[PDB]
């Protein structure tokens, strides 16, 4: 549990980091999950949101007996919610393919920088 | 009493070949991977505009 | 006898029908591979990957 | 453990062999024909060497056996019984 | 590492044909690489010019 | 259709099978022929108490075994004994006298070259068999677990018809093939015959196991093994498999006992005496000696050669006794390769290897582990330090 | 004829076997 919530807070720092100048960001829920932002340019300051949550669960009941992580990532655009069935399957593959950490640095790539990157 | 041994044990071999397990495992990385382009892809439209679902 | 005969028909025929879909495979395989991920239209974040 | 009992029982069965080939035996007669021959041969050595100590000699001997079996057994047993000791016995000193 | 002789030829005679099967392949997936490339580099100086 | 059943009665040469029915005491005689007469009853007249009381009076009357044998094989059951009675004599044998049979060892593996753990209910695995082979060939399975050991073991025996002969309709025997199965391991061990009936066996075998997914053997040596015991113990699910020869004391796992064990009476206070190793090489140079160092030296040999100062199983004798080893090393001189390949044969290598380390005509210092024993049973080349099991 | 199995004849087949392995290394030869 000691070196789990150690990771988890490396990982959110390293996002931080990569993160902080071009799109200011905010851990939130007791170091529980973090959210950035940037304004998309294509409408007049159209905003755009995403937040991310990293939960370490004790064990106690239904497998193992050792502490575990999940993620999960939520995303808005003028603060509309997308679909999270599709967000998630996002999180899922982007991460299977490049870890939680530069995984997760590009997923922010996509999502707080599109306009750029039509083409 | 020859023949029917000898078939038996090309069936027995052909199935478990490393061969037969790889293809099967790159046509799923290949599934995943144009599901995910696809994605990918309406998801930057949709936060572009120009979407046309 | 020829009850083996019988025998030895069905083995070769379920042989061949079971192998002839290691080259179905192979040749699905390259067409996808080749045609549906390296047209134009791949998401630029899927290159370091595919690479 | 269970050490080796003495037994007759072959002899026995043999003899019976000569007489009735085709018969066979019971395990219960099979004991008491086994405890016959026992029985005899205490109730005649006793009464010999108790003959012989009469006898203030120093060795049981066939005499002494003789007299024996033909004093304890009944008298028609007897005679049988010490013709075949004699025909026996004059056998083996043939030898 | 064979023993036999014969094994020896069989093992060697596999092994060239699996080279020469090789090399192919191998040349095969650089066509490939310089079109991933340069379509990354051509994205790249888009994003950076627009 | 063709599964044969147990009353059907083969047909062989009786003096053969006399002498194989020699080898057995009175006692497993009297109570296999029992179990026979109850099962199915037999040509002689009378209950079995009746049976029962004319073999008790036999046997305390002190008859011959040759007695019984004859009784069995000419009156009791003058035509032939069935093909369960002739499983159940050679099942007898080979649980008497192990050292007699030879086996040699295989392995089980799936599509993604792992190793594959077979789990074996016999009732399915049996019937699966059975319906498999007997489309080919008239055959009839027994199956048995060895009393001492935790492995399931069949016997396959295959029979054809009729040199000439009229109407008689017996079928002919041929010789029997066998094979066992760990509970819990990827391995699988079998007689050394090649003929084709063998081939046809083991392949059926293979295909009946599977159910779910596909399985294939293959050959991990090329010897064979004696004493079903010592295949088990080399290549059974084991801790002795992997820690073989000076690494068997993790496999005895004696040596540590668990941390709540009492203090004082705990190893680390007590400790225990080693000698002293010499590296500079006065071996080839050179009674002038006394005891104690030359008892250490001993033991020094002894756990070189055993990997236990007690000498965890005469002196020499090991725990497996090897018949027959093949090394071949490969070492780079000035950029050259060179080979010595170095054969070895007799009842037990190792341990005569440590009788002539004893004698003092090797030096202990300088025999490598391969040449002490571990990889057992596995002849190899060694490149790099590293032991390889030849292909 | 003759009937027989034994030297004369049984090196031929081994013989031949490795003659067929020699060919079909050479086949991939260069030259």
């Amino acid at each position: 549990f000691d070196k789990i919530k150690s990771k988890k807070t490396g990982i959110f720092q390293n996002l931080i980091n990569l993160l902080k100048r071009k799109t200011r960001c905010y851990l939130m829920n007791n170091s529980d999950s973090l959210i950035v932002e940037r304004v998309i340019r294509e409408g007049r300051l159209t905003t755009i949101k995403l937040q991310i949550n990293f939960i370490i669960t004790m064990p106690g009941e239904r497998n193992c007996f050792l502490p575990m992580s999940k993620i999960s990532i939520a995303l808005w655009k003028g603060g509309e919610r997308f679909n999270q069935i599709d967000l998630d399957e996002i999180c899922y593959g982007l991460i299977k393919e490049y870890g939680v950490k530069t995984g997760l640095k590009e997923i922010c790539n996509v999502c707080l920088f599109p306009d750029m990157y039509a083409r | 009493n020859q023949q029917i041994i000898s078939v038996r044990n090309e069936i027995q071999e052909l199935k478990a070949g490393k061969d037969w397990h790889d293809l099967q495992n790159e046509q799923a990385k290949l599934n995943d991977k144009v599901k995910l382009n696809k994605r990918l892809n309406d998801l930057t439209s949709t936060l572009l505009g120009k979407y046309e679902g | 006898n020829e009850r083996l005969e019988a025998i030895l028909s069905r083995e070769q025929n379920l042989l061949e029908e079971t192998r002839k879909l290691c080259m179905n495979l192979k040749t699905n395989n390259k067409k996808r591979l080749t045609e549906k991920l390296i047209q134009k239209d791949l998401h630029p974040v899927l290159n370091k990957a595919m690479e | 453990s269970k050490a080796r009992k003495e037994t007759y029982s072959s002899y026995i069965y043999k003899v019976l062999k000569q007489t009735h080939p085709d018969t066979g035996i019971s395990q219960k007669s099979m004991s008491i024909l086994n405890s016959f021959v026992n029985d005899i041969f205490e109730r005649i050595a006793t009464e010999a060497s108790k003959l012989a100590a009469y006898n203030k000699k120093s060795t049981i001997s066939a005499r002494e056996i003789q007299t024996a079996v033909r004093l304890i057994l009944p008298g028609e047993l007897a005679k049988h019984a010490v013709s075949e000791g004699t025909r026996a016995v004059t056998k083996y000193s043939s030898s | 590492r064979e023993s036999s002789k014969a094994a020896i030829l069989a093992c060697a005679a596999e092994y060239i044909q699996k080279l020469k099967e090789t090399d192919e392949a191998n040349i095969e997936k650089w066509t490939l690489q310089k079109l991933l490339s340069e379509q990354n580099a051509s994205q790249l100086a888009s994003a950076n010019e627009k | 259709e063709l599964r044969l059943e147990d009353n059907y009665v083969p047909t062989s040469d009786t003096l053969v099978v006399f002498k194989q029915l020699m080898k057995l005491p009175v006692t497993v005689l009297y109570d296999l022929t029992l179990s026979w007469f109850a099962k199915f009853g037999g040509s002689f007249d009378g209950d079995i108490y009746l049976l029962t009381e004319t073999l008790d009076l036999l046997i305390e009357k002190g008859v011959r075994r040759n007695v019984i044998v004859n009784r069995i094989l000419y009156v009791y059951w003058p035509d032939g004994l069935n093909v369960f009675q002739l499983a159940e004599i050679d099942c007898h044998l080979m649980i008497s006298k192990p050292e007699k049979f030879k086996w040699l060892p295989s392995k089980a593996l799936r599509g993604d070259g792992k190793p594959y753990v077979v789990k074996l209910q016999p009732a399915k695995f049996i019937e699966n068999l059975q319906t498999d082979l007997a489309k080919i060939y008239h055959c009839h399975v027994y199956m048995f677990k060895h009393p001492s050991l935790p492995v399931l073991i069949t016997r396959i025996q295959l029979f054809d018809s009729n040199l000439d002969k009229f109407q008689g309709k017996p079928l002919i025997s041929r010789r029997p093939y066998y094979v066992a199965f760990p509970l819990n391991s990827p391995i699988i061990f079998h007689s050394v015959d090649k003929d084709i009936y063998a081939r046809l066996v083991l392949q059926s075998i293979s295909r009946t196991i599977s159910e779910r997914e596909t399985i294939i053997f293959k050959p991990v040596q090329k010897i064979p093994v004696k004493s079903i015991h010592n295949i088990m113990t080399l290549l059974g699910p084991s801790r002795f498999a992997e820690s073989m020869g000076p690494w068997e004391c993790y496999a005895s796992a004696n040596f540590e006992r668990s941390p709540l064990h009492d203090y004082k009476k705990h190893q680390g206070l007590t400790g225990k005496k080693v000698m002293v190793r010499e590296f500079d090489d006065s071996f080839l140079n050179d009674g002038k000696e006394e005891p104690e160092i030359r008892r250490l030296r001993l033991e020094k040999n002894m756990i070189k050669f055993k990997g236990s100062a007690n000498g965890v199983m005469s002196r020499y004798s090991s725990l497996v006794p090897i018949e027959k080893v093949g090394f071949t090393l490969k070492n780079e001189i000035n950029s050259r390769i060179i080979t010595i390949k170095l054969k070895f044969n007799g009842n037990d290598i190792f341990g005569g290897l440590h009788e002539l380390c004893d004698k003092n005509l090797i030096n202990i210092d300088k025999v490598p582990g391969w040449l002490a024993g571990e990889n057992g049973s596995f002849s190899g080349t060694i490149m790099n330090g590293d032991f390889q099991r030849e292909q | 004829k003759q009937r027989k199995d034994s030297h004369k004849e049984v090196e031929r087949r081994r013989r031949e076997n490795i003659n067929t392995a020699i060919n079909v290394l050479s086949d991939l030869l260069p030259v």
